[PDB]
C-alpha cells in the first residue's frame, strides 16, 4: 500500500491532485494538456451513390 | 507500442479532450426548440436511434414562414493518464568474489540481472493491456469469473460475435484475405487480424469444430504458399489470426468448484478452474509514458559501489560491503478502450 | 417461428423473377485456383449487422451450407463496396446503418 | 555426435556449471526483501509463474523515500560425465595357416 517507514519525512511532494496538498505549498498546474483533440470520423453512405 | 515524453514541470498526469458528434446519445444539451416552437429536454435530433417510427418524429421541418425551430448543441469529454515508478537493488560482499573457485561469476550475475530486469517492463505492459479492455465476452451464460465451468469453452459463434463486436466500433482490419493459388492441397483465406492467446490452449484450437461439423482450424502450411506469414503464426482459426506467446498469462484459482463427472481434464488449480485470455489489440489506440529520457533511450538509470574505502562511513568502518541498484518509470494511457477485445476461456479439450 | 430460410429466399427470387425484375450480376464460370466455387446469376440484397449470425447458420434443402464467402469467388471479380457472399441467388451486402 | 578429449592426469571424470537465471522457480534463496522493507523467505521475484494474480503483488514499486527495498539473488548447479574402457582378442595357431 505504501514504502517503508519515513523516520526522515522530508519536503515531499505529495499527491496533490487529490487530498494531501503539498510541502511548499499551492500548486498551479498538476496535469499536463495534450492539445491535439480526439475526433470520430464520419459515417459512410451506400445508397445516395445508386 | 508507443512512446510518449511527458515534460518536467507539470506534475504525473495526462489530460486530453474529446469532441462528440452531433447526432449521438452523450451529446445531452438543452438547446431544445423543436419543429412547432417549444424547449424540450432533447437537443441532439433523435441522435444514435435506429429505429424507423422514432425517426420519423423528430426530423427537422420547415415551414414558409420560418421562424425560431430546430436549434441543437454540442459537448466535450476529457480522459486522463498517469504515471508511476520501479527499481530494485541487490548487494554483495568482498570475500564473495576473492575466495569464490569461479573467476568469471561477477559477469554471469551482472548479464543475468539486466537480463532479468529487462522483462518485468514485458510483463508490465502485458499486465496494463490485460486490465485495461473493453468487451470481455465469456462463451455461454456466464458474464462473470464466479460463473465459469467446464462448459463455458470457446466456440465458433463466440469467435463470430466477438468479430461482430469489434467491428460494431469500426476496428481496422490490417490482414488481407488470399484468393487461392494453383497449389494443391491449399485452402483459401478471408481478412483477418491478429490474436494472441497462450501455448496452453493449442490442444483446445486443435479440436474445434465449426457450425457444420468441420475442423476450423487451418494450419499456417495450408495457405503459407499465397500469404504472408509473421512471427509466432501458427493458422487462422476463423477470422482471426492464431499467434501463440510463451509468456501470455492466465487467471489461476478463479471460477467454479471442479466437478469431476466431466469427460475433459479442464485445466485446474487449488480445486477451481482456470481462466484463460485471448487477446486482440489494434495499435494507435493506446500509449506509453516514460519521463527523465532526454535521448528517449535510457530507460534505465543504474547506480553501483563497489566495496573498499569509498564506502566506508561509520556503521562499517572496513567497507567489507558493495552494492548495486537499478531505477526506472512507467505509465500507460489508452484512448478507445472498445479497440481492444479480450475472450476469457478453460484449456485442454 | 418468423426466421430467415432458404425457402422463403427462394419464394423471394421467384416472385422478383414473376415481376420480370432486372439481374446486373452476371454469374462466375470457374477460375484455375485451388479451393474455389462457382455462383449463379444474383442481385444485390441490403440487410443489417445484426442479421449476420443467423445468416451465417443456415442449411439448404441438402443438409449444405447456404452462405459462400466472399474469399470463395473473389477470383472471378464483382468485389462491391460491402459485399461479403452470396447466400442464394443474392449478394449480400451489411450496411452499418440499416434502421429497423 | 562430437567428441571430447578427456586430459591424462584428472581421473576418470568431467564436472561442469550451469548457471540458473533470476526470474525462475530453481533459484531458491534468502535474499528477497518486501516492497515494504520486510524479509519474504524468496528473492526471485515471482519467477517462474505466470498467474495474473500472483504478479501486480510481488511488482518492485518505489516511492519518493526509496528505502531498503526490492533484493534478489541468484545461484547455480552442476553436471557430470563419465567414461570407461572395453577390448577383445583372438587365438590360432601356425597349422591352421598352412594345411588350408
Amino acid at each position: 500500500m505504501a514504502g517503508p517507514v519515513d523516520n526522515i519525512k522530508p519536503m515531499k511532494y505529495n499527491d496533490p491532485a487529490n487530498g494531501v496538498e503539498s510541502s511548499i505549498g499551492p500548486q498551479i498546474h498538476t496535469r499536463y494538456w495534450y492539445k491535439r483533440a480526439l475526433i470520430d470520423a464520419a459515417k459512410e453512405a451506400y445508397f445516395g451513390q445508386l | 507500442a508507443d512512446t510518449f515524453s511527458m515534460p518536467k514541470h507539470y506534475g504525473k498526469e495526462i489530460v486530453r479532450l474529446h469532441y462528440i458528434p452531433l447526432l449521438d446519445d452523450r451529446n445531452v444539451n438543452d438547446q431544445g426548440i423543436d419543429a412547432s416552437g417549444a424547449t424540450i429536454a432533447n437537443g441532439n435530433l433523435y441522435g444514435s436511434s435506429r429505429d424507423v417510427g422514432n425517426i420519423t418524429a423528430k426530423m427537422p421541418t420547415l415551414t414558409e414562414i420560418g421562424g425560431r425551430v430546430n436549434r441543437v448543441g454540442f459537448k466535450r469529454v476529457e480522459i486522463k493518464g498517469k504515471l508511476e515508478k520501479y527499481g530494485f537493488f541487490r548487494e554483495y560482499t568482498q570475500e564473495q568474489l576473492d575466495f569464490d573457485s569461479d573467476p568469471a561469476m561477477e559477469g554471469h550475475v551482472t548479464t543475468e540481472m539486466v537480463k532479468g530486469a529487462n522483462e518485468i517492463t514485458e510483463d508490465l505492459l502485458q499486465i496494463d493491456l490485460l486490465n485495461s479492455a473493453g468487451t470481455v465476452r465469456y462463451p455461454g451464460a456466464a458474464t462473470s469469473d464466479a460463473e465459469v465451468d467446464a462448459s463455458t469453452e470457446v466456440t465458433y459463434d463466440s469467435l463470430m460475435r466477438l468479430r461482430l463486436d469489434l467491428d460494431n466500433a469500426r476496428a481496422p482490419t490490417k490482414i488481407k484475405m488470399i484468393t487461392g493459388t494453383r497449389m494443391i492441397d491449399t485452402r483459401t483465406v478471408g481478412n483477418a487480424r491478429a490474436l494472441y492467446v497462450g501455448s496452453d490452449l493449442v490442444p483446445t484450437i486443435e479440436a474445434m469444430k465449426d457450425n457444420h461439423g468441420n475442423p476450423a482450424f487451418i494450419p499456417i502450411e495450408k495457405y503459407a504458399a499465397g500469404g504472408a506469414t509473421m512471427h509466432g503464426e501458427v493458422g487462422q482459426l476463423g477470422r482471426f489470426r492464431v499467434i501463440v506467446n510463451p509468456q501470455m498469462m492466465h487467471w489461476a484459482g478463479v471460477g467454479k468448484a471442479v466437478d469431476p463427472n466431466d469427460q475433459v481434464p479442464m485445466h485446474e488449480s487449488g480445486g477451481k478452474y482456470s481462466v484463460f485470455p485471448m487477446l486482440c489489440v489494434a495499435s494507435e489506440a493506446f500509449t506509453t509514458v516514460g519521463f527523465a529520457t532526454d535521448g528517449k533511450n535510457v530507460k534505465f538509470k543504474i547506480i553501483t559501489k563497489r566495496p573498499g574505502e569509498a564506502t566506508a562511513d561509520r556503521s562499517d568502518p572496513y567497507g567489507e560491503m558493495g552494492f548495486m541498484s537499478i531505477k526506472w518509470y512507467y505509465g500507460f494511457m489508452v484512448f478507445r478502450p472498445e479497440w481492444i477485445a479480450l475472450l476469457k476461456t478453460v484449456a485442454r479439450l
